[PDB]
């Protein structure tokens, strides 16, 4: 059960960017996958997740800017109007089994997005 | 109609079904592996095809998924004591199972209620259908809901994205007793095949005894089931199946 | 409910029970052979009551009933049971309406008069309430009918004969079957028949069983056809002691004679050495 | 709905022993976890429904509390145990927003 995940880059305020999540080694339909991010040097954020059936949930602190979307094998999650303080670090979790939600045993290499001029 | 039907009840009213004059089955019980939690308090559930009991009283109620271990004997908590009360000596046991997928809703499935206020713990085996404004003030809330006149029932948040613990769960409860009056339900036993003209040790209702099964022409015996000779011995049978 | 009062006030008559009220006590099967046993029976040559004209009041229930009746349309339709009969406890039910039997263990709000209205049957009066019930069940001539309640149990013996008879009860033999074994545990006292404007020409005999024992005989097929009174007369006690129903010329010894005490009486001396405590 | 942890920072020796407190702010019952979180590195789930602990993780972690109060304490850390540690639980759904993080705490080892 390995995670991993890329997309991490430099853009100016209000461009989209994707990252994507890639699984490997056992069955997304079985597991749920969610989003966390920290800004450096900061605590722990939470950014949304979604369950193996297909259902979404999200973070009142996000407002609803972000999408998560599934398929075969890549979680991906994309945002809109990206502000000056967006500046982080992203994960993608993995569970342990089925049910037992928030529990976030695996963990990605983690990538880093940065919004600047 | 009571494990699985269409339409299950809340925590504080929980509908309560006799079972009476019924010959009840409850290995298909054991055998079904579609229950999370099967455990009995008592009587262990393998021999319950064997006892006997007067009546049957079955409580059904669809609860939160992590607050299943509330419904037993010698339990403290919110539901067990504003909801559902079991006595300390309470016969029977719960049969509790995941239902989401029916008791869930994206939006949130909101038709289900549970009290969080009452003056006081109510005994074992109480229905509370009240929806009288818990106070906690001094003037009188008069029915006026306002500040410091809390509802005393709320709705469960069942969604797909809650925990397991915060999933619906559907729990049927079935309980015995015994007292003054003739037993009526219980298991079917068992029936074996018939040989005959040989030395067999038969059992017929209770008519223990050995002998050759020999066929025989006696008499009509239009309601009778036994046959005596002049004196107590049983000379001839009726086949019951 | 519905109150009629336009009914003659007349004593019960009275009539001679003769040979009738035997029943299979058991579900065992014998045959040619003369059978002594001891059940709560209706007593040979008793006196049973007997009822019109529309009579129904209540009647008490000890131990049994022979509830005889005799009718060319049926105008009798079921009983009332029960202890309070004013759901303070429970009470049976049986209507043999036009349906099918109805029998009901609720515990019922009867009024003063019970009662069925009727061609077409239109008024139903016979309860007004019904809650907290127990138990459901469906299932020229005389219809008579032994009705027990022992163990909880509450057994009803039934048998149907054709008579050209019109206003007798017949002097013959007829042994009764088991119809039915209720396991509910009531304490049954009292009971009270029910009937179905128009005036139908009714009656219905009334017995009390008591315990007795009899003598029975089963025939080549085991059908009870002939029984002898153990407590009747001296020659009835003499067929009992021989288990047969032809005695020869002789002297035979039956039982014993034994005078009761009457009054008691306790003696001690005269009561003396009185405590002073003054 | 808000996840507060105490204190901020605590430092003990090899031989000693600290707690951290993670308060909620609702009844979550017995659902929380806690994460280990080396500098760089990404947080180890240590133990989860607050008193059982993770495979893989040492006997010296240990969890207790239930309903809106939970305690971690650590016995003789070692200089391994220098990181910083996180609770997270369930908030329901109608409830709350699903799922927050606690604020946080660094231990520190001399
Ligand atoms: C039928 O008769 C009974 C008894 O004669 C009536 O019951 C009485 O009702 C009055 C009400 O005015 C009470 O004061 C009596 O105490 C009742 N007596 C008994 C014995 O119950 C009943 O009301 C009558 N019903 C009709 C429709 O006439
Ligand atoms: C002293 O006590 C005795 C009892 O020990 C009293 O005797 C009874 O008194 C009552 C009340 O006067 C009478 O009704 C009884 O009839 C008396 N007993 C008998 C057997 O006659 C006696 O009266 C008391 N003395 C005084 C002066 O009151
Ligand atoms: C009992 O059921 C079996 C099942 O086929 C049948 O063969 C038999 O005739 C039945 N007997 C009675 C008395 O109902
Ligand atoms: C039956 O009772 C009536 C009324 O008291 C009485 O006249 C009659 O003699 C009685 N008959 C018998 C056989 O007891
Ligand atoms: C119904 O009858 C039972 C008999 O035991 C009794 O306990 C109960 O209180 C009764 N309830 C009502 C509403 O009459
Ligand atoms: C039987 O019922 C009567 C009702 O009149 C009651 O008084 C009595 O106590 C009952 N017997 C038992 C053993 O409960
Ligand atoms: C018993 O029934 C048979 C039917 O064939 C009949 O022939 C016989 O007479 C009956 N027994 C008696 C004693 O009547």
């Amino acid at each position: 059960q390995s995670v991993e995940e890329s997309g991490g880059r430099l853009v100016t305020p209000g461009t989209p960017l994707t990252l994507t999540c890639t699984v490997s080694g056992f069955s997304l339909s079985r597991y749920a996958m969610s989003w966390v991010r920290q800004a450096p040097g900061k605590g722990l954020e939470w950014i949304g997740i979604i369950v193996d059936s297909g259902h979404t949930a999200y973070a009142s602190w996000a407002k609803g800017r972000f999408t998560i979307s599934r398929t075969s094998t890549t979680v991906d999650l994309k945002m809109t109007s990206l502000t000056t303080e967006d500046t982080a670090t992203y994960f993608c979790a993995r569970e342990t089994g089925g049910g037992a939600f928030y529990v976030f045993e695996f963990w990605g290499p983690g990538t880093v997005v940065t919004v600047s001029s | 109609e009571v494990f699985n039907a269409t339409r299950f009840a809340s925590v504080y009213a929980w509908n309560r079904k006799r079972i009476s004059n019924c010959v009840a089955d409850y290995s298909v019980l054991y055998n079904s592996a579609s229950f999370s939690t099967f455990k009995c308090y008592g009587v262990s559930p393998t021999k319950l095809n064997d006892l006997c009991f007067t009546n049957v009283y079955a409580d059904s109620f669809v609860i939160r998924g992590d607050e299943v271990r509330q419904i037993a004997p010698g339990q403290t908590g919110k539901i067990a004591d504003y909801n559902y009360k079991l006595p300390d000596d309470f016969t029977g046991c719960v049969i509790a199972w995941n239902s989401n997928n029916l008791d869930s809703k994206v939006g949130g499935n909101y038709n289900y209620l549970y009290r969080l206020f009452r003056k006081s713990n109510l005994k074992p085996f109480e229905r509370d259908i009240s929806t009288e404004i818990y106070q906690a003030g001094s003037t009188p809330c008069n029915g006026v809901e306002g500040f410091n006149c809390y509802f005393p029932l709320q709705s469960y948040g069942f969604q797909p994205t809650n925990g397991v613990g915060y999933q619906p769960y559907r729990v049927v409860v079935l309980s015995f007793e015994l007292l003054h009056a003739p037993a009526t339900v219980c298991g079917p036993k068992k029936s074996t095949n018939l040989v005959k003209n040989k030395c067999v040790n038969f059992n017929f209702n209770g008519l223990t005894g050995t002998g050759v099964l020999t066929e025989s022409n006696k008499k009509f015996l239009p309601f009778q089931q036994f046959g005596r000779d002049i004196a107590d011995t049983t000379d001839a049978v009726r086949d019951p199946q | 409910c519905v109150n009629l009062t336009t009914r003659t006030q007349l004593p019960p008559a009275y009539t001679n029970s003769f040979t009738r009220g035997v029943y299979y006590p058991d579900k065992v099967f014998r045959s040619s052979v003369l059978h002594s046993t001891q059940d709560l029976f209706l007593p040979f040559f008793s006196n049973v009551t007997w009822f019109h004209r529309f009579d129904n009041p209540v009647l008490p229930f000890n131990d049994g009933v022979y509830f005889a009746s005799t009718e060319k349309s049926n105008i009798i339709r079921g009983w009332i049971f029960g202890t309070t009969l004013d759901s303070k406890t429970q009470s049976l039910l049986i209507v043999n309406n036009a349906t099918n039997v109805v029998i009901k263990v609720c515990e019922f709000q009867f009024c003063n008069d019970p009662f069925l209205g009727v061609w077409m049957e239109s008024e139903f009066r016979v309860y007004s309430s019904a809650n907290n019930c127990t138990f459901e069940y469906v299932s020229k001539n005389l219809r008579e009918f032994v009705f027990k309640n022992i163990d909880g149990y509450f057994k009803i013996y039934s048998k149907h004969t054709p008579i050209n008879l019109v206003r007798d009860l017949p002097q013959g033999f007829s042994a009764l079957e088991p119809l039915v074994d209720l396991p509910i545990g009531i304490n049954i006292t009292r009971f009270q028949t029910l009937l179905a404007w128009t005036a139908g020409a009714a009656a219905y005999y009334v017995g009390y069983l008591q315990p007795r024992t009899f003598l029975l005989k089963y025939n080549e097929n085991g059908t009870i056809t002939d029984a002898v009174d153990c407590a009747l007369d001296p020659l009835s006690e003499t067929k009992c002691t021989l288990k047969s129903f032809t005695v020869e010329k002789g002297i035979y010894q039956t039982s014993n004679f034994r005078v009761q005490p009457t009054e008691s009486i306790v003696r001690f001396p005269n009561i003396t050495n009185l405590c002073p405590f003054g | 709905q808000v996840l507060t942890q105490t204190p901020s920072s605590v430092s003990a020796a090899v031989g000693g022993t600290v707690t951290i407190n993670c308060q909620a702010s609702e009844d979550i019952y017995d659902n929380l976890v806690w994460y280990q979180q080396k500098p760089g590195q990404p947080p180890k789930l240590l133990i989860y429904d607050a008193s059982t602990l993770a495979f893989g993780v040492s006997s010296r972690f240990r969890g207790s509390g239930s309903g809106t109060h939970f305690t971690l304490t650590m016995r003789d850390v070692q200089c391994d145990d220098a990181a910083t540690y996180y609770c997270q639980g369930e908030f329901s759904c109608s409830s709350g927003d699903c799922t927050a993080f606690g604020g946080g705490t660094e231990v520190v080892v001399k």
